[PDB]
RNA sequence: CCUCGUCAUUUAAAUGGUGACGCGCAUGAAUGGAAUGACGAGAUUCCCACUGUCCCUACAUGUAGACUAGCGAACCCAUUU
RNA sequence: GAGGAGGAGAAGGGUUUCUUCUCAUAAGAAGAGUGAGCCGGGUCUAAGCGAGUGUGUAGAAGCAUGAGCGAAGGAGAAACAGGUUGAUAUUCCUGUGCCUGUGCUGUCGUACGGCAACGUGUAUUAGCUUGUCGACACGAACAUCUAGACAAAGCAGAAACACCUUUUCUGUUCAAGGGGAAAAAGACCACUGAGACGGAUCAUCUGGCGACGUGGUUUUAUAUCUGUGACCAGGCCUGAGCCUGGUUUGUUGAGGAUGGUCGUCCAUGAAAAGACAACUAUAUGGCAGCACAGUCCGUACCAACCGUAUCAGGACUCCAAGGUGAAGAGCCUCUAGUGGAUGUUUUACACAUGUAAGGGAAUUCGGCAAAAUGGAUGCGUAACUUCGGGAGAAGUAUUGGUUCAAUUGUGAACUCAUUGUGACAAGGGGAAUCUGACUGUUUAGUAAAAACAUAGCUUCAUGAAGAGAGAUGAAGUGAGUUCUGCCCGGU
RNA sequence: CCUUGUUGCUGUGAAGGCUGGCGAAAGCCAGCUGGAGGCGGCAAGCCGUAUUGAUCUGCAAAUCAUUGGCGUAAGCAGGGUA
């Protein structure tokens, strides 16, 4: 047959565009600064806004790009790096914060910017620190514990744009402009409706897979379709998680 | 009643395009072109428009006097003058609590 | 206003869509049109420009914010607990 | 139409000139045998490819 | 860089060298001119407006021809226009600062 | 499948339609099952209005067609029919 | 019949355009014709392409970086009237101008005013830095201006006259550049000190972070004047020149322009070249006259384009009069443009159409085709339903001309030989069942559907990112309501 | 994907607002204002249901007539690019 719709988008041309960007974003690199929020703006691309800043670097005047949270304004003066207070929307080294509170935009390890929590209305929970190595343990929205080191640097607050799925998209012209600047294909013919040529789910005379949807993770690729790699199929309760800090 | 044509460029009614129709003394009814409007100075602070300037396109804006791009005070064109009773407050202000400090 | 008895600001789509899917819309859009009240200078002239985005038509500050409301529920605790930890 | 480039139109003058008849007296000329011209054209029946 | 260069309009495109020999004149008056048109066409333009028709060769600009004509025939020249004809010939139109002499150069020439 | 299943209603008359019944050759639950609203150039049955669809055809108009001037082809063809 | 069979541009064509001659004619031959500092190209940058260099390959492809390129409809210094040819004209000629630079001669300059909002003064180069202009979605209502269209009066010329008529028709012009209001809509400054209350919009709204009031400051059109006279109409003569007019008011009004408001979005709606202000230094700088300069390429014509053609097909745009009517609908007219295979009254069978006694689907697989209904105003409106709808449900009545009242609600009278949305335009309606929720999409050329899509629902995999779990991908079912039992033996 | 062009006439009357009445309250009933919607009837347009009409040595290697479906928008279109 001939080569599947999964693969065809995988290809270069077509990678999302950044024509539209604003610029990358991230955390300055200076071990002590003062900015001032400048502007907040919407990214074409992105639901949660972005924030910019203003920072010196010797004499010069630098700018950078934050993902804002729930509570600044435009003209607040932020304090970045050591020696910073617990204010909201202010940056520290992690070990300052008490256990139990709520943090965005952590280092996976000094200097890199930022990772983990960037979606609107996320949050991570600070949960141990381990005065010898140093280490402290973070629960991420997806429920994993992980550990990063004391010198890495997180945002003080929640994620702006929260609650935004509480409102149905009820039309077909809503989704439209939801998914027109993702990677997913919209809108979305099911495999059963395709011809053998197209698809592995295609063919026969009345619309059904005819194998079984639980495919290896060995598989290979243009054929690699339906649930890759399931431990568990069906509505059923599951088990109880297994949890260390 | 007569019906025109256009004299030059292009019939497609882009921005660039506009027309208007005029009598002329050897009483015809013809199109002539339009110019462009021009948005003069906004405030570098607050969004509002600068009083006692005029409102012109780039190069048509340069060919005027002085006078017409500027008002006499610390900054020219540029802030309104509430945005620049609060800068000159505000340095006035911060530079006393530095002195207590000192002098404390 | 409120010549009808349940519908709502939902009225506009008919007899269109679910009418269950219409009530939790229902919440949201009575949410977003509303004026709000303004931390800097006190009036109700605050409204949204863009989701995430809330602005004052006053004095011209913007503020981020949730994507239906000003502030959300998680923020108004959080808020109180930073409170606690400048004593 | 109205609007050309300066290599459209050396092709086109070139073209116009070259679209002529036999002239006249070469015919009475003793060792000339050719009858017609066979290198001339007409609009309504071939394209010149200019573009 | 190599382009195809099918929107320009000038053909050449080559610095030129020097050479050990030179040719002797170089581009100058008498190649400029050819001749001047004297028919019904230009005997109104003559009688009216006080203007020459000419044709000039392809490699001739408006500034050179403005030259050639005040080194060729003496009077001066206000206004040079120029025209590519369908039938491969470029003309120049030269008018004169006093109208009138335009009759004189004209017969002195045998143009009309 | 047997099958134009049996009983009721619609017609003068029902291999049709609707309502009931059910050991259902071989119905059935996201290979999704069941009951409605609003909306289909979607499939099907009946009633009112309306009529050359029909009983059963008649007359009249325009344009071609027949005959005439100018212009002027093709398919096909073992051919004695 | 002004959403033209009218007048023009683009893409495409390439002399098809103008004059003369000849039939050879959608045919030839011989000549002639396209003039720019201000119109467009040559400039800037979009999405993107890429020489060389590095890495790779037997050579290539590919991948990293990147000089140069990339829009005749995006950004982009400065021109308009009137004349003239057989054929060109914001390009030629006359008149009045403007932009960017250069040089001569005169003539002045090295600062002030207002409590303030800000003004007076045509002002040099250069540089940091901070900001502005270039520089921007859709939809709705309301103002103001300009084209356009009407109606009265005046004059000049036309049409019509068996009768009647101050009936009817055509005209009444003012460019760029220069000078310039009142008005309307917003900002702001000084005094003043307001509420269970005042102000204000068609609508929202607005005030001690300063209301109403009284005086000012500033931003944004247009009318009007000048533009030194051109142009038009008419009369008298004429192989040419003279003479007379071009005057007043009201109503309406964009399918063009502009202004400040309001709504929508899990959608927030380009860059760069080139400019300008403030701040800091530095100063022979401003204005008037006169003079000089501004290269190169395109410029005719199309009813002539693509379909083997002089082909009922296809093909990007601009301007747009009067009546009837809600209406650039249909029907009728003004401006401007238009047409040929010949004669014969011409049977039958056709193809486009009209009408029909009595009966009314008996016709046929099947009411297929046709008929019937039709606009506006009022009365009156069921089951069911997600409470929004169903709904124009169904069912009924009225409608012309004239002469009055009354002022938007409409009433009343008189009149006609079949009656009045008179032509043109203009829904047939109800009761049920199967099926897909809805608007949307599809087999260019035998299938438009119950098929595909869709919102919603459920499952799966991952902490890797220029992306970071309200995330990113893979499958299945098909809106909403109500349910979704049992089986891990085989694969 | 980048830059552009193209909405005329009418019906229904959501959210928000103002008056008057009723109520001890909460909030109910009238009339007016406002103008939402992949909402109705049409125009320019885009399409292709029926007559199994005309044509089938065609006007045409897919056209023509009447009749139909949508037409304030998961609508239609030129150029540049992949
Ligand atoms: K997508
Ligand atoms: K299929
Ligand atoms: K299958
Ligand atoms: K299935
Ligand atoms: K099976
Ligand atoms: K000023
Ligand atoms: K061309
Ligand atoms: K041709
Ligand atoms: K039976
Ligand atoms: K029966
Ligand atoms: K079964
Ligand atoms: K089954
Ligand atoms: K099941
Ligand atoms: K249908
Ligand atoms: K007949
Ligand atoms: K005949
Ligand atoms: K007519
Ligand atoms: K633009
Ligand atoms: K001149
Ligand atoms: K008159
Ligand atoms: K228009
Ligand atoms: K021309
Ligand atoms: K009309
Ligand atoms: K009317
Ligand atoms: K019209
Ligand atoms: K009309
Ligand atoms: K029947
Ligand atoms: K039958
Ligand atoms: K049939
Ligand atoms: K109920
Ligand atoms: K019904
Ligand atoms: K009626
Ligand atoms: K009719
Ligand atoms: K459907
Ligand atoms: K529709
Ligand atoms: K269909
Ligand atoms: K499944
Ligand atoms: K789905
Ligand atoms: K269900
Ligand atoms: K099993
Ligand atoms: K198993
Ligand atoms: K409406
Ligand atoms: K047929
Ligand atoms: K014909
Ligand atoms: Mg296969
Ligand atoms: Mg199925
Ligand atoms: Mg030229
Ligand atoms: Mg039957
Ligand atoms: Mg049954
Ligand atoms: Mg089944
Ligand atoms: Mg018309
Ligand atoms: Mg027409
Ligand atoms: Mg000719
Ligand atoms: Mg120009
Ligand atoms: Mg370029
Ligand atoms: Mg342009
Ligand atoms: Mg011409
Ligand atoms: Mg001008
Ligand atoms: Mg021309
Ligand atoms: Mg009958
Ligand atoms: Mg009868
Ligand atoms: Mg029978
Ligand atoms: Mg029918
Ligand atoms: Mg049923
Ligand atoms: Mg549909
Ligand atoms: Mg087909
Ligand atoms: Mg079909
Ligand atoms: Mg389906
Ligand atoms: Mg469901
Ligand atoms: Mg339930
Ligand atoms: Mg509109
Ligand atoms: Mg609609
Ligand atoms: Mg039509
Ligand atoms: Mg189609
Ligand atoms: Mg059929
Ligand atoms: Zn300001
Ligand atoms: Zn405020």
């Amino acid at each position: 047959g001939k080569v599947i719709r999964t693969l065809r988008l995988q290809k270069e041309h077509w990678k999302r565009k950044h024509h539209k960007s604003k610029g990358i974003v991230g955390f300055p690199t200076l071990k002590n600064c003062e900015a001032t929020v400048e502007k907040i703006v919407h990214e074409s691309g992105r639901p949660a806004p972005l924030a910019i800043i203003n920072y010196k670097k010797e004499e010069k005047n630098t700018k950078g790009l934050l993902v804002a949270i729930e509570g600044i304004y435009e003209g607040q003066k932020i304090q970045i790096g050591e020696n910073a207070s617990l204010e909201l929307g202010n940056v520290c080294p992690i070990k300052e914060i008490p256990e139990g509170s709520l943090v965005s935009m952590v280092e996976k390890k000094p200097k890199d910017g930022g990772k983990y929590v960037k979606s609107p209305g996320c949050y991570a929970t600070i949960v141990y620190h381990n005065k010898l190595t140093n280490q402290t343990t973070i629960k991420l929205p997806s429920g994993e514990r992980v550990r990063v080191t004391g010198e890495s640097r997180a945002l003080l607050g929640i994620i702006a744009g929260g609650g935004k799925d509480d409102k149905p998209l009820l039309k077909a012209v809503n989704a439209y402009y939801k998914y027109k600047t993702k990677g997913k294909p919209w809108p979305r013919v099911r495999g059963v409706a395709m011809n053998p040529v197209d698809h592995p789910h295609g063919g026969g005379n009345h619309q059904h897979v005819g194998h079984p949807t639980t495919v290896s993770r060995n598989a290979p690729v243009n054929g690699r379709v339906g649930l890759v790699a399931a431990r568990r199929t069906g509505r059923k309760k599951g088990s109880r998680k297994i949890t260390v800090n | 009643v007569e019906r025109q044509v256009v004299r030059r460029g292009s019939t497609f009614n882009t921005r660039s395009n506009k027309r208007k129709k005029v009598r002329t003394p050897g009483n015809r009814l013809v199109f002539q072109d339009v110019k462009k409007k021009g948005k003069g100075p906004k405030c570098g602070q607050c969004g509002i428009k600068l009083a006692g300037v005029k409102e012109a396109r780039p190069a048509a804006f340069s060919r005027m006097r002085k006078s017409c791009r500027k008002v006499n005070r610390i900054l020219g064109g540029v802030q309104c003058a509430k945005c620049v009773q609060e800068k000159v407050l505000d340095a006035f202000l911060n530079a006393e609590e530095k002195r207590m400090k000192e002098l404390e | 206003s409120r010549k009808t008895k349940k519908v709502g600001i939902t009225g506009k789509y008919g007899s269109r869509y679910g009418s269950s899917l219409k009530r939790r819309a229902m919440i949201c859009m009575n949410a977003q049109s509303k004026r709000y009240c303004c931390s800097f200078c006190g009036k109700t002239t605050v409204k949204r420009e863009v989701i995430g985005i809330w602005s004052c038509r006053f004095c011209g500050k913007k503020v981020s914010g949730g994507a239906y409301v000003p502030i959300t529920n998680q923020q108004v605790e959080y808020k109180q607990v930073i409170n606690r930890m400048k004593m | 139409g109205s609007i050309k480039t300066r290599r459209i139109k050396v092709q086109l003058v070139s073209a116009l000139k070259k679209n002529r008849c036999i002239p006249q007296w070469k015919r009475a000329c003793p060792g000339f045998k050719q009858q017609y011209n066979f290198t001339k054209r007409s609009w309504k029946r071939k394209t010149l490819k200019a573009c | 860089p190599k382009l195809n260069r099918h929107k320009a309009s000038r053909l050449d495109k080559k610095i030129k060298q020097k050479k050990l020999i030179e040719k002797p004149l170089g581009f100058s008056s008498l190649d400029i001119i050819k001749y001047g048109i004297g028919h019904e066409g230009a005997a109104k333009l003559i009688e009216e407006a006080g203007t020459l028709t000419f044709v000039v060769d392809q490699r001739a600009d408006k500034i050179n021809v403005k030259k050639a004509f005040e080194e060729i025939y003496g009077e001066k020249v206000k206004k040079v226009n120029i025209n590519n004809t369908m039938k491969g010939v470029k003309k120049a139109y030269i008018r004169l600062v006093e109208l009138g002499n335009a009759a004189v150069v004209a017969t002195k020439a045998g143009i009309l």
